[PDB]
DNA sequence: CCCTCCCCTAC
């Protein structure tokens, strides 16, 4: 175990456990888990219009950073008001981190002698008709007949 | 065998010789004599 | 011009960073793929990884970075250690003296400039001993002289555009850092010394780009350490 | 030829980094395919400085060209009839570019058949 | 060229070349214009580098920018390099020359049809359990020639013909099938009549060379390694 | 089974999304791609057909019966041997038509679309009437309408390689796709002949199975070669390499 | 193309006889020190006008520049030997190469922004 | 000067916090609220309770701590194995300014030090649930009550006044299991 | 705006 130093002090224990929180937080009003609404990955769908039907409003958000809220303290969001002020000469990284190379690798890797059951015949037939007029058994004769039994019920074994 | 070795065997004692390169030799005379008689079996519109 | 100066400069770009994961191992060589069209002419047989995240991530940073460029006279690919942070080779491409005209170079002496500075580029990196594999990663560094990144998004402005919206992602990408930030603390106890090794680099006529090499080349233990395949 | 044909390989070897061709000084000195490659084994030796790579291709009786790559080991050392460096390389990869050449006195064997211009 | 070999007394006797189909290599289901200019580009910088010093006839491919039937019709005049202006302007087609797919050659005297091989790579595409080596495509091109026509499966082979050149009128002296996995040669005797028959193999794989002696009729082979 | 199959297709992978990814702008883009698909064209043909079933008896009038049964009237009419039986489906497809024209007016037989030579899917109505009001009544309760989604949905002849490539490429896609269709089919109608080689292709083109994806593919690639744009590409291209 | 450009770039290069290309001055360099053997050495003029440009890159923060030449008239002189080596002009460059340069890199290690941390390893 | 200091030290420590306690596996996920809010214009998520007494709690600490500043040397968020109580981790914030400074310096620092403590915990190995405990603890410099390694140095604020350093330290019997947070 | 007829489904 780490030491926490030559003089240190400790703070009061936090209220909750790790499974006393989601039901505290369920019984102070809140769902245990806050399931995401429908929103839009990107802000230019949003069309700033309020999202309503049959009288119900709708709050339909993005999950993009600019449609997203500064973090507040005490209930107040904390943000600048100032224009920037900037220096010569200033670096700058890019931050998001490319993809690593496990994820790469792991993407090429991949790419009973007693009749108890009843006979059955079937029939089909082919007559010539004269151009396309559908056979008609008034004036079109049947010049082919084909017939199958089925084998697995037939007995007799004729 | 060491290429250093075959590199002088060879390119060492160069010929050097029919390069003069003022008048080239003429490739060999080779014609198609159904480059103009057409009526090619095989071409269509 | 730069309708061409442009799409020159992003060629060279790809190709430069494409060149780099491809020889110092920062993703397998088998994804790489050496090929000439890469959605523009390449000026050689630059090898380019096939891997849809990676090329999509490798296009929004040129993006990124030429959108800026004005600002910008120095971009830099910073190699560095995952088993501590950590940099350990950094390839500059030196920006500045490079002629922004908005007003007859052609593209074949372009793309001859471009092939002599990435041969050169390949020399450079052939020499290089070889990494071992899942142990390196890479980073993005630019110089910038006159602006301020992070503070786009105070005014709460909706985008409407894809333009806009890109922007707005474009400003805020970025994070503030310090020169050699991620080098040793020069510990006194053999400390290393940075090795500096200059490189050729294009001089057409609109463009004038400068390029070379940085590697620490030294250590004092728990530096470099199961990384370089031992001796070879 | 002497003095020029070196400054010219040192100059586009190493100002330019770009592979080095025999058929290039063929261009370049106007001169036979046979003489380049005497200038190529000549630049070949007295170079203290071994910064590039040369490539050798290896002529047999077949008429099999074959680059040679173990440099080592050469199968049929007697049926080879002809050797010689075919290009300077100042890089393990040898993938060389071409571009269009303006071969106007560079031709050893012209086709019968002369171009008739409108 | 003469460059490689420097014998330049036999290198002369190579009076012309005969490309024989499947220069470009491409899917058409995904292709755009771009790669396809940029190999085409690479292949007339070669024609223009070669075409001073040798003559040389171009026939379609497969694979080729080219209908899918047999019939293959030339290459366009266009798809080629600014610099072969000189040589498409219609009176020097002695050194360039784009023939249809099927054409019969008379080099110098000399009846030669040659095919890019689509008719034997289309027999060899069935299974057939009444009959891939080389001396199978060899009796399958002798019973080409047997059979008096040149694509015995129409419906893989030929599209719609209006109006058949590919029954045969009269026998060539060399008949030459390209773009096979092998090279082989032989000659034949239908009816007291000789017939050359050469199996043409690839370039991109064992990049081998045909040399074919018009005066002997004798086929000798050059291979180049990387 | 009233509706068509498209309509079926593109409601269940617009649920899929909302349920897995609950993005709306995925759905949005699908949804815009599809529309956009449906105007230039470029659909099965297979997947716009209406199938109910009719009862040619039980009617009160001529007025009041379906669009299904409009159709299989006009085929009784043209024969009197096509009488369909007891609730059978009839299949159909609605054409382009003049200004309030009825919906039963186009009411085109799959038959009668295949062979005609100028008619065409309603794409307006197909769009509008089928797809917008199931999404829009599964997609009011979340707050939003799909219908503002749909209502949002020289130099080249001096350039002739890289215009003559581009009608190559297209012509060669063409012919390559037509090619696998009739091998496809051939390979199908070996089933009946046993043959291989002619008389057997002739057989294959002589179907005209209307439940198979493939006869309305070939049917809709034959129409592409023998179309009139097809024309102008070959003769444009004749104009350009005639240099 | 903005306001913070010191010319129509974004950085002043420096201009050495009339020069501004670092492709044209370098071979300019070169053209100089391959002609300056055969002369039985380069002019004092013309080797403190090198060292003041030297000076000058050093100062800009363009060190890479000055190992670059510093490379380029290395090989030049190594090239060069075998033919034209200890001809008294040899040995007069190759110790101005030497002195009036090699401990030229070793300064100015400043980066626009207070110095560089560790120390310089050049190639040379 | 120490005004906006102080005002972004609030936040700065809140989103610290907040951070640490989801990264870890002290209070579980689906308790905290990733979607809707953005902590320095990041272009990354950050996590904040959804409970209300949890985050008073937390805003209650820091408002006590910056209080007495001056005084505290060092400011840690110990994580603690129950079973054991043996630190397992700490995440510590060293304090050497001195109580002119423009407010976008400060901001860009505690952005910067923000981007680097998001990186480094999306790095760390995921840890069980149920298995862990944080705890604050501070040092004095010469609701309080008096009480191997793996050193990772973090970029911190060095833009004036602020050199605020910060770093972790790490090193249990089956508290690590190896598998993507938001994820679900 | 409302009514009637027809198709199809869910319990
Ligand atoms: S259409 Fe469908 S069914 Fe008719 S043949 Fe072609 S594949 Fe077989």
């Amino acid at each position: 175990g780490l030491r926490y130093g030559k003089r240190a002090f400790v703070y009061g224990e936090p209220p909750f456990g790790y499974q006393d929180i989601l039901n505290k937080l369920e019984d102070e009003g809140f769902p245990k888990i806050d399931y995401k609404d429908p929103f839009f990955s990107n802000p230019v769908d949003l069309e700033n219009k309020p999202y309503a039907y049959a009288g119900k409003r709708f709050e339909i958000s993005s999950t993009h950073v600019s449609t997203r809220i500064p973090v507040q303290f005490g209930g107040e969001t904390v943000s600048v008001y100032n224009k920037p002020t900037f220096d010569m000469f200033s670096s700058w990284k890019y931050a998001l981190k490319p993809p690593t190379y496990d994820a790469v690798q792991k993407w090429y890797n991949k790419v009973s002698s007693v009749h108890d059951s009843l006979t059955h015949l079937t029939l089909e037939i082919h007559a010539n008709t004269r151009s396309d007029k559908i056979p008609d058994p008034a004036i079109d004769e049947v010049s082919m007949i084909i017939w199958c039994l089925e084998e697995e019920t037939f007995p007799l074994d004729l | 065998l060491h290429m250093d070795a075959l590199l002088t065997k060879f390119n060492e004692d160069r010929s050097l010789q029919d390069e003069n390169l003022s008048q080239p030799r003429t490739r060999v005379r080779i014609v198609d004599d159904n480059l103009y008689n057409k009526s090619n079996p095989f071409q269509l519109c | 011009m730069n309708r061409w100066v442009e799409k020159w400069l992003r060629v060279y770009l790809k190709c430069y960073i494409n060149l780099i994961l491809f020889y110092r191992n920062v993703y397998p060589p088998q994804s790489f793929d050496y090929t000439t069209y890469q959605s523009f002419n390449l000026p050689q047989f630059v090898p380019i990884n096939r891997h849809p995240a990676l090329i999509d991530y490798i296009e929004e940073l040129i993006l990124d970075v030429l959108s800026k460029l004005t600002h910008v006279y120095r971009f830099s690919i910073c190699i560095i250690n995952k088993k501590n942070d950590l940099c350990i080779e950094k390839y500059v491409l030196d920006f500045s003296e490079l002629q922004h005209v908005d007003k007859i170079i052609t593209e074949t002496e372009v793309f001859d400039e471009f092939r002599s500075s990435l041969n050169s580029l390949i020399m450079h990196l052939e020499k290089l001993p070889k990494v071992n594999d899942d142990t390196i990663t890479f980073e993005a560094v630019i110089n910038a002289i006159e602006l301020e990144l992070g503070h786009k998004l105070d005014r709460n402005r909706r985008v409407d555009s894809l333009e806009e919206k890109a922007e707005i992602e474009r400003d805020s990408n970025w994070v503030k850092c310090q020169e050699d930030e991620n080098l040793p603390d020069n510990n006194g106890f053999q400390p290393p010394k940075i090795k500096l090794t200059s490189l050729v680099g294009s001089d057409v006529g609109p463009l004038i780009i400068h390029q070379f090499s940085e590697k620490l080349i030294s250590g004092d233990d728990k530096i470099l350490n199961g990384v370089y395949s031992q001796y070879e | 030829m002497d003095q020029k044909a070196s400054y010219f390989i040192n100059e586009k070897l190493f100002t330019e980094v770009k592979p080095v061709l025999f058929t290039d000084l063929i261009h370049h000195l106007k001169i036979g395919p046979s003489m380049a490659k005497k200038l190529m084994f000549d630049y070949y030796k007295q170079t203290t400085n071994a910064k590039y790579n040369c490539v050798v291709i290896c002529c047999y009786k077949d008429q099999t060209i074959k680059i040679i790559h173990d440099l080592s080991n050469i199968p049929q050392q007697d049926s080879i009839i002809d050797c010689f460096i075919y290009a300077f390389n100042p890089m393990d990869s040898f993938i060389p570019y071409y571009d269009i050449i303006d071969q106007k006195d560079c031709l050893t064997i012209k086709n019968s058949y002369e171009l008739k211009v409108s | 060229m003469g460059r490689i070999n420097n014998k330049i007394d036999d290198i002369s006797l190579i009076g012309r070349l005969l490309i024989c189909g499947n220069s470009v290599d491409f899917d058409i289901k995904s292709v755009n214009k771009d790669e396809l200019m940029i190999s085409l580009t690479e292949f007339s910088k070669f024609l223009h580098n070669i075409l001073p010093s040798i003559s040389v006839d171009i026939m379609p491919g497969t694979n080729d920018p080219s209908d899918k039937s047999l019939p293959q019709q030339p290459f366009h005049k266009s798809l080629f390099d600014k610099s072969l202006e000189s040589y498409f302007n219609g009176s020097n087609k002695e050194i360039l020359n784009l023939v249809t797919n099927p054409y019969e050659f008379s080099y110098n005297g000399v009846d030669v049809l040659a095919v890019s091989g689509k008719n034997i790579n289309d027999i060899c595409k069935y299974v057939i359990p009444s009959n891939d080596d080389i001396e199978h495509r060899l009796d399958l091109m002798e019973c080409t020639m047997k059979w008096q026509n040149i694509a015995p499966t129409a419906p893989d082979t030929l599209w719609c013909y209006p109006y058949d050149p590919f029954v045969l009128d009269k026998w060539p002296h060399v008949y030459i099938v390209a773009n096979q996995p092998y090279f082989g040669t032989r000659v034949v005797e239908i009816g007291g009549k000789n017939i050359k028959i050469i199996s043409v193999p690839e370039f991109s794989s064992t990049g081998m060379i045909i040399l074919l002696d018009l005066e002997t009729l004798e086929a000798e082979t050059v291979k180049i390694d990387i | 089974r009233d509706g068509i199959p498209a309509q079926q297709k593109i409601i269940e992978k617009c649920i899929r999304l909302l349920f897995q990814t609950k993005d709306l702008s995925k759905i949005k883009k699908y949804l815009q791609n599809e529309f956009f698909k449906i105007q230039i064209g470029k659909v099965s043909a297979q997947d716009f057909c209406f199938a109910k079933e009719v009862k040619l008896g039980a009617y009160k009038s001529e007025k009041t019966a379906p669009a299904g049964a409009v159709v299989v009237k006009r085929r009784i009419n043209e024969d009197h041997r096509a009488e369909p039986q007891y609730k059978e489906r009839i299949p159909y497809l609605v054409v382009k038509g003049k200004q309030g024209q009825l919906l039963r007016e186009r009411c085109v037989s799959p038959e009668e679309f295949l062979e005609g030579e100028n008619l065409e899917l309603d794409s307006e109505y197909y769009i509008n009437k089928i797809l917008i009001p199931p999404l829009d009544r599964l997609f009011n309760l979340i707050g939003i309408n799909v219908g503002n989604w749909a209502q949002e949905i020289d130099d080249c002849l001096e350039k002739r390689s890289t215009t003559t490539l581009s009608f190559l490429i297209k012509k060669l896609k063409r012919q390559k796709e037509y090619q696998t269709l009739k091998t496809v089919c051939r390979t199908c109608s070996y089933r009946y002949t046993s043959d291989a080689g002619i008389e057997n292709d002739h057989i294959a083109s002589k179907c005209n199975s209307y439940d198979c994806p493939v006869f309305y593919s070939r049917v809709k690639a034959e129409r592409y070669l023998r179309d009139n744009q097809s024309v102008q590409r070959e003769e444009a291209l004749i104009s350009l390499n005639d240099w | 193309k903005n306001h913070f450009m010191g010319q129509n770039s974004i950085f002043q290069p420096i201009k050495f006889q009339n020069l501004t290309r670092f492709k044209k001055i370098c071979q300019l360099v070169k053209q100089w020190v391959a002609e300056t053997l055969g002369d039985g050495g380069p002019h004092e003029k013309d080797v403190k006008l090198f060292v003041k440009y030297l000076i000058k890159l050093c100062d800009s923060n363009r060190v890479h520049l000055v190992l670059h030449l510093s490379n380029l008239i290395s090989r030049e002189l190594n090239l060069c030997a075998f033919l034209n080596q200890d001809h008294s002009g040899f040995q007069t460059w190759e110790r101005i190469l030497l002195n009036d340069i090699i401990p030229l890199l070793n300064r100015n290690k400043h980066t626009y922004q207070t110095v560089r941390k560790l120390d310089m390893d050049f190639e040379v």
